[PDB]
């Protein structure tokens, strides 16, 4: 046959993938970690966004460290091998490299690692993309008026789209949900079909730098920004469509 | 407004 090319990453296997949603709400009183009002929004918002994706969507809510561990490692188990890609949805409190399960800290390393292209082979050179709702520090954003080869890489094939800076607080709203989230969804909803994934994921940068704007009656919170960031570790272009 |  004809010329051929190969930048995107094939998208049409019988099925599109699993979307696992871990959604983190109520934490135990011990942890002293607050309720995150606004979540389910979040959570609702995600799976309603995925299912029109054709993703297997799974929602998990309220999952201990140990349960988060165990549900990442069984997954991984899985054979994706008819499978496109893998996405994970984490909304929960964290810090930089951390996500808190309701009782403790679950090491983000420790949870992408089962999917490392070594250890989960049936998602080897598939994209497998982790969306992070969830704090990377305390800091606050002020704003400002305007030869070939034969192996790859075992951490190649991987994109996380945090919501927020490095470092940064990561804000959310207890009535309309996440701004990342919300934004995320809506940019889906609008580009899936027309947009690569870089290209959308630009799209909630802008829309959440641009469009919120925290209202606080603690001066020290009130009139903050946020810029989510995209860290890809992918060597295809991804388009949702084939 | 909250933050995670």
């Amino acid at each position: 046959s004809g010329i051929s090319l190969d930048n995107s990453y094939k998208m049409d296997y019988p099925e599109m993938g699993l979307c696992i949603i871990i959604n983190n709400k109520n934490f135990h009183k011990s942890t002293g970690m607050t309720s995150r009002s606004g979540t389910d929004v979040d959570a609702a918002n995600l799976r309603e966004t995925f299912r029109n994706l054709k993703y297997e969507v799974r929602n998990k809510n309220d999952l201990t460290r140990e349960e988060i561990v165990e549900l990442m490692r069984d997954v991984s188990k899985e054979d994706h091998s008819k499978r496109s890609s893998f996405v994970c949805v984490l909304l929960s409190h964290g810090e930089e490299g951390i996500i808190f399960g309701t009782n403790g800290p679950v090491d983000l390393k420790k949870i992408t690692n089962f999917f490392r292209g070594d250890r989960c082979r049936s998602l080897t050179g598939k994209p497998k993309l982790f969306i992070i709702q969830a704090c990377r520090g305390t800091e606050l954003d002020c704003g400002i008026e305007t030869m070939a080869c034969h192996k790859i890489p075992v951490e190649a094939d991987f994109l996380y789209a945090c919501s927020t800076a490095p470092g940064y607080y990561s804000w959310r709203n207890s009535k309309d949900g996440s701004w990342f989230i919300q934004s995320l969804c809506a940019m889906l909803k609008q580009y899936a079909d027309k947009l690569e994934f870089m290209h959308i994921l630009t799209r909630v940068n802008r829309k959440v730098a641009t469009e919120f704007e925290s209202f606080s009656f603690d001066a020290t919170f009130h009139a903050k920004k946020q810029i989510p960031c995209i860290h890809s570790m992918l060597t295809k272009e991804l388009y949702f469509y084939h | 407004d909250e933050v995670d």
